[PDB]
Parts: structure tokens; sequence; C-alpha cells
RNA sequence: AGCUUGACUGCGAGCGUGACGGCGCGAGCAGGUGCGAAAGCAGGUCAUAGUGAUCCGGUGGUUCUGAAUGGAAGGGCCAUC
RNA sequence: UUGAGCCUUGAUGGAAGUGUGGACGCCAGUCUGCAUGGCUUUAAUGUUUGAUGUUCUAACGUUGACCCGUAAUCCGGGUUGCGGACAGUGUCUGGUGGGUAGUUUGACUGGGGCGGUC
RNA sequence: GUUUAUUAAAAACACAGCACUGUGCAAACACGAAAGUGGACGUAUACGGUGUGACGCCUGCCCGGUGCCGGAAGGUUAAU
RNA sequence: UUUUGUAUAAUGGGUCAGCGACUUAUAUUCUGUAGCAAGGUUAACCGAAUAGGGGAGCCGAAGGGAAACCGAGUCUUAACUGGGCGUUAAGUUGCAGGGUAUAGACCCGAAACCCGGUGAUCUAGCCAUGGGCAGGUUGAAGGUUGGGUAACACUAACUGGAGGACCGAACCGACUAAUGUUGAAAAAUUAGCGGAUGACUUGUGGCUGGGGGUGAAAGGCCAAUCAAACCGGGAGAUAGCU
RNA sequence: AGGGUGACAGCCCCGUACACAAAAAUGCACAUGCUGUGAGCUCGAUGAGUAGGGCGGGACACGUGGUAUCCUGUCUGAAUA
RNA sequence: UAAGGUGAUAUGAACCGUUAUAACCGGCGAUUUCCGAAUGGGGAAACCCAGUGUGUUUCGACACACUAUCAUUAACUGAAUCCAUAGGUUAAUGAGGCGAACCGGGGGAACUGAAACAUCUAAGUACCCCGAGGAAAAGAAAUCAACCGAGAUUCCCCCAG
């Protein structure tokens, strides 16, 4: 599943469209990467499946708050 | 990505100022590894409320004691002296406790020799007021009365 | 051969010829011009081939339009590619 | 290391004698410093800003070894080793691309085609 | 040996053998948006593709065209 | 029926009976008719419900100009002797009908395109696990012993038991011919024919799925069909053709 | 109203108009109890990887057009009555 | 509610009733094999085979109940690593599958039309997929208007082909 664990990113569908202006089925799909993030708060390394952005939110909002959600939200981590 | 400091650090490092760094640098390694801190604005007072509550706290809660030197300002009591000798002259010595002797009894009773003018101690009339260690900055004032006996 | 720019601009009774789109001939009216002493003649070439609708787009002109209002963008009209 | 800017200490805008490298030096100077002796044409640093190169680790790879979950050739966590900001992936981009796809490939015509024509 | 089951069994396909060519191993190649997997529990005396088609005696000339391989100057050239 | 033309030896129909093709909706115009008339008429809705309300609106009574604007005129052009379009004929709302437009648009008919499912019980290939091959030949390597060499070579008996080896039943195949061809059979019989220890043959079960498989490669095979299976759906595809 | 009865039924039968009915289980209303639940005033606060932007697409009747408005794969990124 | 009854083809049999437990109707309960989500394991549906608790003047054995997965919670445990996390068992609740249309979302054709055909159409149609309700969805202005004012969403008729 090609979704961002902290930005719900997952693929979408669009055209090609060329000179001519076909329409071609495809897809745009999310930068992820799955990365370790270091919590301290937990003395641990859970390392989630991030889109680039979901790392500046991270980076921004901060692990402790974004792990705050899933838990609040279901998910794993 | 600006984040503020921890501990030194190399080529930016000042304990706590305000830096802008590659996000990289910061999210895998600075911090999560006791360094730097995102610069979240609750912060920039968190560690700026320090820059004030110290650095122009702290330095005038060291301001209390003026000179030390406060109600000292008229001399002390000349208990006994500081010695003498050369029939005339000076030639006795201040041992590791003697410039207390004199000055014996007004402040608080100590007896170590921080000595700070580093000459054979001049040996003439006797009154003299330089300053002696009383603190990292300030001074003191009184003088010294022989005896003749 | 001399002087010239009528290879003018706005219009056009009335005709031809086409299913149509369209093409064609036209005295004459207005403004303004050339030639001629004048009558007059010239809105290209003796005539009939020498070509490309519409769309989109360009350029010059023009307040005609212009989404609250003033402007502008774009649109129209005329000329032209 | 290197292209260019700013900040600077030496160049264009406590005397005289016994003594030194670099030089557009109006063609033959004098300097620019080296010892002493009762806002614009020039060199190095601190730097700010990009290029190039070594290396580093700490993202990231590990289809090496080990530990535990686990009597498990998955997986996950951990340790170690090798690599390493490379590789790879997302978006954008130029090239290739009958592998796949959708199509087009005119009419007249003494049948059609060829020729010719429009 | 195979083959058009059911109008063609052959001179067609295959074949041992021969060459060219790719591949250093998480191979190339192939199934698959992936994970996973064949190749291979193999490792260049192997594995893939193409052509030729026992064996004998042999396999000349041509690199303009097309294709392919190499080329760290220049010219032209994308996003930015 | 189709045709320039059909008894035509061109089409269709064995015969009967039943069924079987120009419809409906909404718009829009015209004719016919009816009401009202410089007017006509309401929609949704309300409702005391085929009334009555509701006039939102629509059409008409004014055009001209691209338009601003002007207005029975306006536009063209500086202006037109002028020229174009207009001012001189009543409309509007029902109802029936004729056309048209959008829809399956008079009825039936493709070959095909697309989506989703069902199929390796036939067949091709492969995987696992099991069975089968009467009889008769030929007689490779290697071995032993003799002879033989200085020794090897070499050579003769024997021994041995190879092979997509030979002949031939079972089994697998299918080269010729006749029969059959509303068959005994939707590939058969019959006489002959090739393979027959192998790249053989075969039983059970498994895997591969449709622009896909499989293919010693014929475009072959994938349930009596394959230059793209079968079933359902898009679907009344489209049919300037019959 | 309708149906049936040996042919067509107001008066033969079942019905029909009309008027009545539930021990039980339920529906919906209300009026109450229980558990909750919060009510009103005053003083505050007022939704950032967001709005916007580049690039690529997609929605808006609008097919990038002169194209506002909306969503977002990618890269960025404000002000704070 | 009642003077008749034991559904039908479908008689007959043996019976049950007649003033209230015949029958018939209706409300609530009981019983409800096996298969099927199917849930103890398996499996070629309706069959095979278990483990743990029980239970028999005949306590061998054979009957009866529970034992699927997943999620939230809790208790008890508990690694690499000593704390801690991961993991492990048990328990209480919930989920699971089925089915008309309508609805919200994810994805999304082609024939066809353009008298060919690619932009365009057919169409966000068919179909696949997820989810929910009695309806769903939307909704109380960073909306429009246009210098007057309106005042959420949804639906209908106009505007207007
Ligand atoms: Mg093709
Ligand atoms: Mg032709
Ligand atoms: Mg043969
Ligand atoms: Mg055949
Ligand atoms: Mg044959
Ligand atoms: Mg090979
Ligand atoms: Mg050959
Ligand atoms: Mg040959
Ligand atoms: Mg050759
Ligand atoms: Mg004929
Ligand atoms: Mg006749
Ligand atoms: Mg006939
Ligand atoms: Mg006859
Ligand atoms: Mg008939
Ligand atoms: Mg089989
Ligand atoms: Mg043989
Ligand atoms: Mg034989
Ligand atoms: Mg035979
Ligand atoms: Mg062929
Ligand atoms: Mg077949
Ligand atoms: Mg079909
Ligand atoms: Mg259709
Ligand atoms: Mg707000
Ligand atoms: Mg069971
Ligand atoms: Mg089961
Ligand atoms: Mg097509
Ligand atoms: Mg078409
Ligand atoms: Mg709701
Ligand atoms: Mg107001």
């Amino acid at each position: 599943s090609r979704v961002c664990q902290v930005t719900g990113k997952r693929p979408v569908t669009g055209n090609n469209r060329s000179h001519a202006l076909n329409a071609t089925k495809r897809r745009f799909l999310p930068n992820l990467h799955s990365h370790r993030f270091w919590v301290e708060s937990e003395k641990r390394f859970v390392t989630l499946r991030v889109s680039a952005k979901g790392m500046r939110v991270i980076d921004k909002k901060g692990i402790d708050t974004v792990l705050a959600e899933l838990r609040a939200r279901g998910e794993k981590y | 990505m600006q984040v503020i400091l921890l501990d030194k650090v190399a080529n930016l490092g000042s304990l706590g100022d305000q830096v802008n760094v590659k996000a990289g640098y910061a999210r895998n390694f600075l911090v999560p590894q006791g360094k730097a801190v995102p610069a979240t604005k609750k912060n920039i007072e968190f560690f700026e409320a320090r820059r004030a509550e110290l650095e122009a706290k702290l330095a005038e809660v060291l301001a209390a004691a003026n000179a030390r030197a406060e109600k000292i300002n008229a001399l002390e009591t000349v208990t006994i002296a500081s010695k003498a000798g050369d029939e005339g002259k000076l030639f006795g010595s201040i041992g590791t406790r003697d410039i207390a002797d004199a000055v014996t009894a007004a402040g608080v009773e100590v007896a170590k020799s921080e000595v700070r003018l580093p000459n054979g101690v001049l040996r003439t009339t006797g009154e003299h007021e330089v300053s002696f260690q009383v603190h990292s900055e300030v001074f003191a004032k009184v003088i010294v009365n022989v005896v003749a006996e």
C-alpha cells in the first residue's frame, strides 16, 4: 500500500496528454520513503513509511505529535 | 529548519545561539542525539527567557555588595599592626596569616594569602592603600597602624 | 514623347451569370486629384486565365463594447497578413 | 584547492650611515618590503557566496555473520561487518521505443489495378 | 525424431555440431504496478539471445546505405 | 421483389392458422379547428383538487445597427441625388393532423469493439507419483588366453553385452487405396503401412487462462470452433446495404 | 363497491355503509421516574506545512484560452483584524 | 373463535370434538438434526477427526458443554538488553455473513457520434470495488449581489437551448 503514514497520501489518477492532446490513463504517486525516526520519548526507533512532506510535517509538528496521531487514529507505529 | 542549539557544536555551535541549518543535519544527527531543537517559536522564548533571566538577571544578581566595602569607607580600628623592624626602617614580613592582625576583628575571620603585589613589599612609612583580593572585580580600602612597644 | 498616379475613397439607377457561396458589367452622385486651350478622358493593363471559403491567429486603426465602479485584459467594427 | 564580494593589516586616489628579494619599472628612475644604529588599478588572512576533489557517517542499501521473539530458509527488533549520501525511489524533463495500442492509406476508371487525371 | 487433432508427414520443425553475441552473480533474461519467483541451490568448461544445422574439403572481396559498438573537442539541444 | 426490362432458366414463399413492422415522449413549425384578441396563456405550487388560486414567465404589439445608440425609423458615408433592412396583413392558448429535432425512432439482420466472469475432465507444455514393451537378430567397449614383439603395436579364438541398432506382436502412430459421404462413424472400416529400450508409451493428481497460455513452429492446440476461447453484460453497437 | 349461488340477485349467501373490540407483544406521541447529560453570565481564545506560488494533472457548462474559482502527485511557503 | 375437525394430490383408515384445552386464527414462549459466515481441526458442502471439563446401586466407555479469526479493554506473564518495549496465555464486550432499489466514495471502458479520424463524443455511462442509512449526501457564508439589498443545505418551475 503506497500510502504515507502521516499524511494519507496515496497514489492518484490522471491523464498523460500528448501534444496531439491524447488522453492516456496514468498514476501520480507519492514520494514515500520509510525512515527511522528517533523518539527519545520512547528510547527507540519507530520507523514509519513516510512521504517527503510527511517528513516536512514531522520536522514541524514534531514526532511526538505525529505518533500522537495514528495512536489516536488506530494506526500501528 | 532553523533550530536552536544545546551543547557547543562545530561550525555554528554556541550553547543556545540561533542557527539555520540544512534539514538533514538536524533530523538525522543534531536533534535525536541531543544537540539542537526546532525553533518552534514556543521555544524561541523558552530559550530567550534565559537570555534575559540570566545575562541581564544573574549578571545583576552579582551587584548586591558594591565594592563589598560598604560602611568600611572610614578605615578600621587598629587593634595591633602588621610589624616593623630595622631600627627605624622595616624588616619583618607578613607570614601566610598577618595582614589580618590589625583588621583582625572587622568583617569575617579568615586566614589565607591570596597575594596581590608580587614585589618585596615596599619597606617604608607603614600606612598604605592598595586593594587586596576581595573578589574578581571590586576592591577595598583601609590602613595600617604600627605598634610602639 | 511630355506631364502624371484615377492602379483614387465613399456609393450606385439598372443589367448579366450562377442551386448556392459567389462572380461580373455599369452610367451616374459626393469628396478629392492628373492630363487637356477646350469638348473632355481616367475608380489600372484590348478583353476573357494568373487561384484558396470558413476557423484560429498576427499587425495598424478605432472608447463601439469592457461582468461592483474607474481603468485594463479580452471582444466588435475598419484595413491588412 | 579554487571563480568572486565584504573586514582588515602592507601599495596607486621617532635621523643619517655599515646591509637584502620581487618590479607595469617614460630607456636607463625609483621603489615595496626586508636589518639595523648614538567609494577605485595592487599581497595574505578572517571570512560570505558557488564550482571541483578527497575523505568521513549519521539518512539510505546489504540476496555477509550472530542474538532474541521462535523448535521458523517469512518477517520484525537488536549486535556486527561491508557500502554510503553513492545507489535507489517520487515529481518534472529531453532521447529511444511496431514491444503494445488506436487509426489513416482519396476519388474518376467502358471491371479493378497500372498509366493518366482532379 | 517432430508436425498442420480432422484434405499437406515433406524438401518444413528439431537434431548433435559450429559461430556470433550478452552476462562477475542481488548475473543477463523472463513472470509480476509490487512483494515474491524462475534462471540456479547453478557461477563464465555456466546461464541467456540469434543464426547455422553430422561429417569431409572449404567458407573470397565490400563498412557507402541500414543496424549495432566506441569517442572527456566543438555545433545544436529539455525541464530548471 | 428488384429492375431500362422478368413467364423468365433472376429473388422469396410446401400449405393452413396465430403472431409479425412508421410507435411514444419532449420540443419546434405549419395546416385544420375552437376560445379569447392588442392581446393570448400561465409553470411549479396552493387547493375549497378536472373548479378556483398562482401571471414567475413565455409569445405578440418596433425596427435598425456588430455595438454605444437611435427609433417608425435606422444603418451606411463627411453627406448621400441615394442605397440595405424596416414602418402598410393579429396575435396567442388549446385540440387533431402534416414535417422536423433528441431519443432504439418503421421492423428483423452483421463481421466485430469493450467490461466482468467461466473453462487445461478434449488438447499443448511442464511437475509428482505409478504401469507397460510377445518373440527373434546383430554383437561395440572392456576382459582372458594363446601367437607376437627387445617391449609396446599387432593379431586369433573366446568372453562380454553397447545401441534415439535390426525384423516383428502388444502398445503409439497414420503413408497408399477402395468403401462410406441423408455413414455403422460429426475423420469410421477394410487391406496394405511407420515407430516399437526411447527425444518411447500410458494411468492418477497437479500447474499455466484469452492479446494470455502452451507450441521439435502448422497460426498448431486450449471441451466436435481459434489470425484471438466460452458465458453474461455495454446492447435494441453500427448497417449511406439486402 | 364487489364476489358467489344450477341463466343476469339491493332484500339467498359472503360482504358492503356504519358502528364496535384485545390477555398478550409491539409503533408513535405525549405526561413522569432512572442513569446520565450539560444549562445561563462574565472574561477570553478564533483552526500553518495551512492560504499563496512553480511544475504536472483533474474538476468547474468554460477542451489554457485573456481564465478568475476548486481539488492535489511534486517542489515550495505567508499575514495573524 | 367455534360445531365441527386430523394441510394437498387423495380417497380410505384409525380417531378428536359439539358451550369450552376438538379444530381454526392471532400475541408470547418452547423445541429447533446436519450443511451453510460456520467459528474446535479438516474437508470433494450436508462428511472425517480431535483436545479440555464434566456425568452412570453396570462410574469400562459412550452421551452433554466449551475451545476459530480479528479489534478495544483488562488481568497474569514476559525476550535480544537489566529496567522497559516486543512477545505469550486467559477473560469481557464487539465484529464476521446475507440481501431489492435508492445513496456516498475508490477505479473506470468501448462500440457509437463527428456521415473517415486522432483533440472532441459516447461518459464519469456500462462494469468492478469499498461503505452507510431509512434515506443517504449537503448544510448555517472567507456566499451572492452591486453602492439598493439578500442571507445555510436540499428539491421543483422559470431564466435559456
Ligand atoms: Mg499496429
Ligand atoms: Mg474507385
Ligand atoms: Mg522418420
Ligand atoms: Mg491432416
Ligand atoms: Mg496425412
Ligand atoms: Mg547456449
Ligand atoms: Mg536451415
Ligand atoms: Mg543446408
Ligand atoms: Mg562470408
Ligand atoms: Mg438486372
Ligand atoms: Mg412479358
Ligand atoms: Mg421463378
Ligand atoms: Mg420453369
Ligand atoms: Mg397467415
Ligand atoms: Mg491431465
Ligand atoms: Mg531401435
Ligand atoms: Mg519394427
Ligand atoms: Mg488399418
Ligand atoms: Mg503461413
Ligand atoms: Mg476445438
Ligand atoms: Mg460475447
Ligand atoms: Mg451503447
Ligand atoms: Mg476563524
Ligand atoms: Mg466445524
Ligand atoms: Mg473450516
Ligand atoms: Mg473506434
Ligand atoms: Mg466515426
Ligand atoms: Mg447525515
Ligand atoms: Mg450591507
